[PDB]
RNA sequence: UUAUGUAUUUACUGACCU
């Protein structure tokens, strides 16, 4: 079974796991964490 | 050994033709015992006399000469001594000699007679009856022995000898330990036996076909 | 609560109560049946009668109000009746 | 009179009419009635605890399964 | 009512035991004599959790299983992954024709060697006490 | 001929907002007699009437050839409604004989 | 059965009357359910066994064929020692099943 | 039906990334309900990266309400002249001027 | 005729009252109106649209938006319960029953019963709206108290219903209407619907409380009944509680035993009034208490013998029918004087009605002679010079054979007369009668010869009378119009009585097949092989294997059918045939024979491919010499297909005849087959390969499939990982105590399935954990068992169903195999625990350890000190001698 | 019960047309040697004309008997009729059972004796 | 970032089922 690993979301198929990539966008809210990589822009 | 399920107690009847199966506490079995054609034994399924929060001491069988079955076992219903808080609810709940009859017409056990005790009897001894003797159930029970029969004995009390002056008593009653039921083809007798070894010939003398008196003597030891 | 000093049926006559139970639920629901005057009947056929089930039995027919009349003028008739050896409470002794 | 104690029983759900198992809301009071009364009818059951408990005294059996017997009416105390 | 950990901590002789939850019982001395009581184990650790006791294996990836030693000294693993890999080369084609025209006699490995696995070569494994009871780190802490 | 066809009612869907008081009067008099119609207040219900006669064979009348005729412009449908309920007993009517008959 | 779980027991006291399984049914135990280790027999209770309900399946109600058992699994359990297992309602499988 | 959830339409996306465009029963292979005559129809009604299916402008709009009344019917013939060629695009804005131009 | 006051009464709320010519349309104002609501939701139809009428308008909750949108959102619920796909079913439905005590019973039910009380309902939206009354009726408990008289006048025509499935449903739910109103609800309910003057709900409100007392008992209402039968106002009250007394007895039979005197003496009070409906009802209510009793209490009916010994003297009409059924129901019950008295001087009435014309009364002394005739007392030579000629003079006609409770009456009867008179008596009267032009009346011949044939012999039957019925048995045979088997099982009944005696009409029989078996293909051919597979018994016994080799050569090419049923029947026989001659001596050889049988398999229909592994078993395992042995391995790529057959036979005969290959071949090729076959997404296909994984395990004793069932639970799959462990539940439940062995193989395994994430795994590892607990009981292995309750015991807490009764079961398998003192060292000190939802789960364990075992936890429970007022130390056990 | 039988005798002719029975064993055939049929349940304002004047649809009516009382009645409820021909009998017990005539619906079945005074169903 | 309520697929369970 799939995982998104920064969302640490489970996924039964494949288009299960490919149609997460739009919802729940931690995928920006790595902002912070890359405010923490780098402390300005 | 549980509490629930039957086995502890166990009473037949007399002629033998049922048979009870009982529990310490909720419920009772009654099979009918018959034989078929091949001189067989055979059992029926098993009756059922249930009875919610009662105790029973002691079953035993009642003889009934060729009339339907009846059972005679000390009871004692405790729901009422365990709801009341004040403690003295459950000193006054005197125990029940109960009498369960089969109906073997209508194959069902149902509670014939319940009467109350004025003390706490402990076992009970059958009474040969029929064409034998006065049918009923003496009730053995500390510092006295009483024959109770339903319907129309009036109840026969008759305290237990303790021994002249033997130094054993600062509080102490005196219960029966032992039946031993005796059937000599012209009377029957009672070799009871008090918990120090001490034997009784009890002796029923009847006048009428009801009971009379009672009577007992120091048999040996 | 008043409901619980027991009763004893042999204590009791019945043929004389019956006709003021059955003036009484006239007066209670305002015309005549028979089963609920042969409910009397009945339930006071046996020897030791339970009162919380009359009382259940009467407030499902009637309204849980003269149900609770019913039972609070129907129990002190049996309990002055079985007081007396002749049977009868204080309502006909008197008249 | 009373009022509104009208709760003859319910769903079959499965029929605890063992007595003695306990639901969630048992006391301790009455668990431990459950536990003395089944201790006592194990010791008059088994010839033999019955045997231990009366060299213990010189009590005659019949004396120990009477008291036995009437202390599993009310054996831990009045609730 | 609820008497608080202070005095219910100060009254029982093994006050090692009494928690935040217990003062909220129904029945508090008896649950800290039975929670100190000899032998018992206690109750699971995700009572009072919110994560269904292990939906907090999300993420981790662990290895799939190590066979016990007296059933790898059979080469049934070596075997089964030989023919697994053999097999994911396989079309619909063939796995349809070996369907119908099958070649056996592919592992035929012998019956005196797994015999003698489980019954001369038998390992007793680690076993642990009834105490140790799981919860969900539990084989991440090994640094005991 | 026909009992199992519940009559003396017929409930009326997609109808008009414009109804003042007339139209109804109109089209359910022209058929027959009328013992009354029903006019919802509720938006769904304006819009939804009932008319209740005092003739069976008026009721057939409209239901038999009024189906999807179309008016001011929204064509209703007709069909017969189930009476199932009520709301208060009537009770303590006296209703005697008094010599009628 | 185990699967249905909305299906009641009878549960009253056993008699001596040998529970019979139907043909679509044989070889099931009648608690566990399974197929091996048949080591007791069925006792089922006089009112469900009278009259026309005699020889019938414990579980289906169809028509009984061979006797009933219980599993060494129900056995060593004591799961024979409760009441009669005859399953009484018929709930929620086969009812719509025959509506479809 | 043709109902066409999300699971597959990413598929057919991951698809027509790895297969092409004139090929269509080697991708309806994989989708378990789906035919290629029903792929065809959702990739060029629903998933063509060329639909701007959003973004109704000013232009298309006084464009198309004298060109559907030029041919009246007809929403696949104007369907590539307006260009936001969904053709049903084309209806619902017709439709919706059609509210607007009433309310 | 209504007036105005009456009508408002009547009306809902939310109302108030007050040639030709061409020319053209326009473009109009959009006349597109909605006439179906607004989502996906059914379909509606057009009679739909009073009872979901607010459905299609949109609500948009707000400004018409009490709660009560809530309150009828359940319209919505009910228009996808009621119309449509089953998904939406099961969804709304589980919604309605989760939110049922939300809803209340209120907008519930006055929504629901009009809709139930619409003429077009369907008998599937009948079943799927009281689904939804019975599953709203264990949520509702004590809510419906105003809702039960509403309930029932919607419900009670459920009991006189006539598909059967319909009666049980009303017997259902309003059981759970009765123990969920109480009592005083029923009584203050049903009442005045005693009185009321339609005889439909007069009657239907006597079956109401029949099932009422049936669910609450007997003497809760016992009060009631003689209330309501000793009420002397309006004889219909009468009629009515004393049909309430009849239908009581019908339904719980001896049941109403113990209650049965107390009831009785309601009844005689009957059997003497003025109306003859009172007391014919009476006599059909003391007939079915006397039929309930059976055999006893026949001094509890003394009371009723008198009048009714005068009725039958006295009376003529249908009073005498109700006594005469009456009184053939009491006779069995009393002692063998009174008995044969009673039938010796009841007898001159009924063959003084057999003469009759009613069909009521043909029926009830067609029951009566059952039961007077089986006693002791009727004497053979007396029936048979006038009871039976009449009897067939007058019963045995055609009318009697059409109405199926005159068919199953006359023939039950027929049979009894057979047992006291004889067996050629009866059949010599009606054996001429297989050769006539009546189907049903040649079916009735038939299904009485074989039921005196069955019970009786055929040695009471001559040479002069066998030919008789064996031309009889051939023409009715040759000549029937349906499908029915009773001709069949009569044919095979018949020679299986003759037994050796068939022995000059075996040529006559099998002439007759093999011709039987080409006509026109026209379906008298599954006949013919069956009439083969029945008959094939007789012949071995017989001494003839000469032409059971001729026509096992013959069904051999038989098989090339087209027809499923009719190769099916060609299996059947072969089958018989094949079991009636040994495998090694058949004239067909298997040599050749199974490989007719492999293509055979692949037919997708379930008769054939049912008969076809029955066979293919038989061969598997008493003639696995017979082959390649690469033929068993292609045909054990077949038994993965011959899986996923919707019969669960064919399911599980498949799974032996894996047993029986690898016992031929070897457990290292059938198990490749069957571990490629573990992911495949399908249960009934898993579970059922899974299953055939232990078969080859325990047959093949295992070290030969455990190993490599051991290597497959490294395949990173969900589906056989669930495989395999599903694979060692089947395993250690069919090893039993073999189990000993292998228990320190598999705790490494167990223990990363119930440490793993996924609790379908740990579900399928606490089944595991179950069998092998009980398979190593009493072998000395409880320190495996002690380290896998480690794992099992924090599965405790979870709320899937599934897996709480797979842990419930494992640790009610534990508790015998490690001891209820382990058991109750992990219940203890969370009994008392602060949270409920601890509590109850360790409640219930101790529940089942109380129950499980309750002796042996006495020397296991803790000690608990004494408190101020209690004593709470069990001293007894503490001192010491 | 007085009007079942209506539905008993009607549930036989559904059954043999169900089932598909030869007009040889169509139950007829044994109710042969008898142009007698049994009426039932009649409404008490039936004169003999007026029965006649119903039942001759399938052919006149030789033998009419209905069971007038003794002194105090005119009519109990039954008929006998006796027709030209046998078969007037079997058209008249499958067509004109359970029809009904001002009311009370009547049935119709066949004699195969005689004309009884008093024996049958009231 | 644990989490809800729901519209809502997809997977999975019970040797479930003619
Ligand atoms: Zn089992
Ligand atoms: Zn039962
Ligand atoms: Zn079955």
């Amino acid at each position: 079974s799939y995982e998104c690993k920064l969302c640490l979301t489970l996924h039964n198929n494949e288009g299960s796991y490919l149609a997460h990539t739009q919802g729940k966008k931690h995928q920006t809210n790595l902002a912070r964490r890359a405010a923490k990589e780098a402390k300005e822009a | 050994c549980r509490r629930i399920v039957p086995g502890q107690f166990l009473a037949v009847d007399p002629k033998g033709r049922a048979v009870m199966i009982s529990a310490i506490e909720k419920q009772k079995l009654v099979y009918i015992l018959n034989r078929d054609a091949a001189a067989r034994l055979t059992i029926s399924s098993p009756l059922e006399a249930h009875k919610a929060n009662t105790l029973v001491y002691h079953v035993v069988g009642v003889d009934v000469g060729f009339e339907n079955p009846m059972f005679a076992c000390l009871e004692m219903d405790y729901e009422e001594a365990d709801n009341d808080p004040t403690g003295e609810a459950a000193a006054n709940t005197q125990q029940t000699l109960t009498f369960y009859e089969l109906d073997l017409g209508l194959n069902h056990v149902v509670r014939k007679y319940s009467e109350p005790l004025e003390e706490h009897g402990n076992f009970l001894i059958t009474v040969p009856g029929g064409s034998d003797g006065p049918s009923g159930v003496l009730i053995c029970s500390e510092n006295y022995i009483t024959y109770k029969n339903f319907g129309d004995q009036p109840d026969i009390r008759c305290p237990i000898p303790r021994r002249r002056n033997d130094l054993d008593d600062p509080e102490r009653g005196m219960i029966f330990v032992c039946s031993a039921t005796h059937k000599t083809k012209s009377m029957f007798f009672f070799l009871a036996q008090t918990e120090q070894g001490d034997i009784f010939k009890i002796t029923l003398e009847t006048d009428e076909d009801m009971v009379t008196e009672i009577r007992l003597k120091y048999f040996d030891t | 609560e008043c409901l619980e000093k027991k009763v004893d049926m042999s204590k009791v006559n019945l043929e004389v109560i019956k006709p003021w139970i059955t003036k009484r639920v006239t007066e209670i629901l305002g015309f005549e049946d028979d089963v609920v005057i042969e409910f009397i009947f009945n339930q006071l056929e046996v020897k030791n009668p339970d009162s919380k089930m009359m009382q259940i039995n009467l407030t499902g027919f009637l309204n849980g109000k003269n149900a609770r009349e019913f039972m609070g003028e129907l129990w002190p008739l049996l309990l002055s009746a079985q007081e007396n050896i002749a049977g009868i409470p204080s309502a006909f002794l008197e008249l | 009179m009373t009022d509104r104690y009208t709760i003859h029983s319910q769903l079959e759900h499965l029929q605890s009419k063992y007595i003695g198992t306990g639901h969630a809301d048992t006391t301790k009071w009455e668990w431990l009635v459950n536990q003395h009364r089944d201790s006592y009818c194990s010791y008059m059951g088994h010839f033999d605890l019955l045997n231990y408990f009366a060299i213990a005294e010189n009590e005659s059996k019949a004396r120990v399964r009477f008291n036995l017997m009437e202390k599993m009416l009310q054996p831990c105390g009045p609730p | 009512n609820r008497f608080t950990v202070a005095e219910l901590k100060q009254l029982v002789a093994r006050p090692d035991v009494v928690e935040m939850h217990d003062v909220t019982a129904q029945d508090p001395k008896l649950l800290v004599h039975l929670k100190a009581t000899r032998n018992s184990v206690p109750v699971p650790r995700h009572w009072c959790f919110k994560r269904k006791y292990l939906q907090g294996k999300r993420g981790i990836e662990k290895p799939p299983f190590e066979l016990p030693d007296f059933i790898k000294r059979t080469g049934i693993q070596e075997m089964r992954e030989a023919l697994q890999e053999k097999e994911e080369q396989k079309t619909m084609k063939s796995k349809m024709r070996e369907k119908v025209r099958p070649k056996m006699g592919k592992i035929d490995i012998d019956y005196q060697k797994l015999h003698d696995a489980f019954f001369k070569w038998q390992t007793k494994p680690k076993l642990t006490i009834h105490g140790d009871l799981y919860y969900e780190g539990k084989e991440f802490e090994t640094r005991l | 001929r026909l009992p199992p066809e519940v009559n003396r009612i017929l409930y009326i869907r997609n109808l008009p907002y414009k109804i003042t008081a007339e139209e109804m009067y109109d089209i359910f008099g022209k058929y027959g007699p009328i013992r009354q119609i029903r006019v919802g207040n509720t938006p769904e219900t304006r819009g939804t009437a009932y008319v209740v006669y005092e003739d069976i064979f008026d009721a057939k009348n409209a239901c038999d050839h009024l189906s999807g005729f179309n008016v001011c412009n929204r064509y209703l449908v007709v069909l017969y409604y189930n009476a199932n309920r009520a709301f208060q007993k009537m009770d303590t009517k006296k209703k005697e004989e008094q010599l009628k008959l | 059965a185990k699967h249905h779980p909305d299906l009641i027991f009878c549960r009253k006291q056993a008699g001596v009357a040998i529970g019979r399984l139907c043909e679509k049914c044989d070889g099931k135990c009648v608690i566990c359910d399974s197929y091996v280790r048949p080591c007791t027999l069925v006792r089922i209770c006089d009112e469900c066994n009278y009259g026309s309900y005699q020889g019938r399946c414990v579980i289906c109600g169809g028509p009984g064929v061979s006797d009933a058992y219980y599993c060494k699994e129900c056995t060593i359990q004591e799961k024979d020692r409760d009441g009669c297992p005859k399953i009484v309602n018929l709930g929620s499988s086969k009812t719509d099943l025959f509506y479809e | 039906g043709g109902v066409w959830r999300n699971t597959e339409d990413e598929i057919l996306k991951a698809a027509v990334m790895k297969y092409g465009k004139n090929q269509w029963s080697r991708i309806a292979s994989l989708l378990h309900r789906k035919s290629a005559k029903q792929c065809k129809a959702r990739w060029y009604e629903w998933l063509d990266p060329s639909i701007k299916k959003t973004e109704w402008s000013r232009e298309e709009e006084e464009k198309l309400l004298h060109l559907a009344k030029l041919m009246p019917t007809q929403w696949r013939t104007i369907a590539p002249i307006i260009g936001r060629t969904a053709a049903q695009c084309l209806e619902h804005y017709e439709f919706l001027l059609d509210k607007a131009a009433q309310r | 005729p209504l007036s105005d006051e009456e009508l408002d009464a009547m009306f809902p709320e939310g109302y108030k009252v007050l040639t030709g010519f061409h020319m053209q349309t326009e473009d109009r104002t959009m006349k597109s109106v909605n006439d179906q609501p607004s989502g996906n939701l059914p379909f509606l139809k057009p009679d739909d649209i009073q009872y979901f009428d607010k459905l299609l308008v949109d609500v948009d909750e707000s400004t018409l938006s009490p709660e009560e949108q809530k309150e009828r959102k359940i319209m919505k619920l009910l228009l996808k319960i009621k119309n449509g796909t089953p998904p939406m079913r099961k969804a709304a439905l589980r919604q309605i029953t989760d939110k049922a005590r939300e809803f209340g019973a209120g907008p519930l039910f006055n929504q629901i019963l009009p809709l139930l009380m619409s003429p077009t309902l369907e008998d599937q939206e009948r079943h799927l709206l009281v689904k939804v009354i019975d599953r709203i009726l264990y949520k509702l408990d004590d809510l419906v108290r105003p809702y039960v008289h509403k309930i029932l006048v919607v419900i009670e025509p459920l009991l006189i219903d006539e598909d059967y499935y319909a009666r049980v449903e009303g017997r259902e739910i309003i059981s759970n209407l009765a123990k969920a109103a109480g009592l005083a609800t029923m009584i203050s309910t049903m009442r005045p619907d005693i009185d009321n003057m339609d005889e439909y709900v007069r009657n239907t409100t006597a079956r109401a409380f029949a099932v009422v007392a049936s669910a609450l008992g007997i003497p809760s209402l016992l009060p009631f009944l003689k209330a309501v039968c000793k009420s002397k106002k309006s004889w219909q009250a009468r009629h009515t509680g004393i049909k309430i007394v009849q239908q009581i007895a019908i339904l719980m039979g001896c049941a109403i035993l113990p209650h049965l005197r107390s009831l009785v003496e309601i009844i005689e009070h009957g059997l003497v009034d003025e109306q003859q409906k009172v007391r014919t009802i009476s006599a059909l209510a003391i007939a079915a208490l006397a039929e309930a009793a059976t055999p006893y209490g026949i001094e509890s009916f003394d009371s009723v013998l008198k009048p009714l010994w005068k009725g039958i003297r006295q009376h003529r009409g249908k009073g005498l029918a109700a006594f005469l059924k009456a009184i053939g129901y009491l006779i069995p019950l009393m002692d063998a004087e009174y008995a044969n008295y009673y039938t010796r001087e009841v007898m001159l009435i009924l063959i003084r009605e057999f003469q009759s014309p009613d069909e009521e009364m043909k029926k009830i002394v067609l029951k009566v002679v059952k039961q007077c005739c089986g006693t002791d007392g009727v004497e053979a030579n007396y029936i048979k010079t006038e009871i039976l000629p009449p009897f067939f003079k007058h019963f045995w006609q055609h009318r009697m054979a059409l109405d199926r409770r005159n068919y199953r009456q006359l023939v039950d009867t027929t049979v009894e007369l057979a047992n006291k008179v004889g067996a050629a008596e009866i059949i010599s009267r009606i054996v001429d009668d297989l050769k006539d032009e009546a189907e049903q009346y040649r079916k009735m011949v038939m299904e009485t010869i074989e039921k005196i044939m069955g019970n009786l012999g055929a040695a009471d039957i001559d040479h002069k009378l066998e030919e008789q019925l064996i031309d009889g048995i051939l023409y009715a045979f040759q000549e029937q119009t349906t499908e029915d088997s009773v001709m069949l099982n009569g044919f095979g009944t018949v020679v299986n009585a003759l037994g050796k005696r068939v022995k000059p009409y075996l040529p006559q029989i099998c002439g007759t097949v093999l011709w039987r078996l080409n006509n026109k293909s026209a379906k008298v051919r599954q006949q013919a092989a069956d009439l083969i597979s029945r008959t094939a018994v007789v012949m071995k016994t017989c001494q003839e294997e000469k032409l059971m080799g001729h026509l096992g050569v013959v069904l051999y090419e038989y098989l090339g059918e087209e027809y499923p049923e009719v190769l099916g029947s060609i299996l059947g026989a072969l089958k018989a045939i094949v079991n009636v001659i040994g495998m090694h001596k058949m004239t067909p050889p298997i040599k050749d024979l199974l490989p007719r049988l492999t293509p055979i398999l692949k037919n997708r229909h379930e008769k054939v491919q049912e008969n076809c592994i029955d066979l293919v078993g038989r061969i598997a395992d008493r003639g696995a010499e017979y082959v390649s042995a690469r033929e068993w391995m292609r045909i054990c790529f077949e038994l993965l297909e011959l899986l996923k057959a919707h019969k669960k036979a064919i399911r599980r005969a498949t799974v032996n005849t894996f047993g029986y290959i690898a016992k031929a071949i070897g457990p290292h090729d059938v198990l490749a087959t069957l571990l490629n076959n573990l992911k495949v997404q399908e249960r009934q296909n898993r579970v059922c390969t899974t299953v055939a994984i232990a078969i080859v395990a325990e047959t093949c004793s295992p070290f030969t499939v455990l190993p490599a069932l051991m290597n497959e639970y490294r395949v990173p799959e969900l589906n056989v990982q669930n495989g395999v462990l599903k694979s060692l539940s089947f395993l250690f439940e069919y090893i039993g105590e073999m189990g000993k062995d292998y228990i320190y193989a598999v705790t490494p395994l167990l223990e990363d399935a119930l440490m793993d994430r996924d609790l379908v795994h740990r579900q399928t590892a606490s089944a595991v954990v179950q069998h092998m607990s009980l398979g190593v009981y009493g072998f000395g292995c409880e320190d495996s068992l002690n380290h896998l309750l480690n794992y099992v015991w924090p599965n405790v807490f979870e709320t899937s169903p599934h897996v709480i009764q797979a842990v419930m079961g494992a640790l009610e398998g534990l508790r015998v195999a490690i001891g209820p003192c382990r058991m109750l060292q992990y219940c203890l000190q969370g009994l008392f625990h602060p949270a409920r939802k601890v509590r109850d789960v360790y409640w219930k364990i101790y529940n089942s350890i109380y129950i499980g075992s309750q002796d042996a936890l006495i020397a296991h429970y803790p000690r608990i000190y004494n408190d101020d007022k209690n004593t709470y130390i069990r001293y007894e056990l503490d001192y010491i001698l | 019960n007085p009007l079942t039988k209506v539905k008993l005798i009607n549930e036989l002719n559904e059954r043999e047309v169900q089932l598909g029975v030869a007009d040889k064993v169509s139950w007829h055939s044994e109710y042969k040697d008898s142009a007698w049929i049994f009426l039932g349940g009649l409404p008490y304002e039936l004169t003999e004309g007026d029965i006649i004047c119903v039942f001759s649809q399938y052919g006149e009516i030789v033998n009419i008997n209905l069971v007038r009382d003794k002194k105090t009645g005119k009519s109990k409820g039954f008929c006998f009729l006796c027709y030209e021909d046998q078969r007037s009998t079997i058209l008249a017990v499958d067509n004109f059972n359970g029809i009904k005539i001002k009311g009370r619906t009547i049935r119709v079945d066949h004699v195969s004796n005689y004309r009884a005074p008093k024996d049958s169903e009231e």
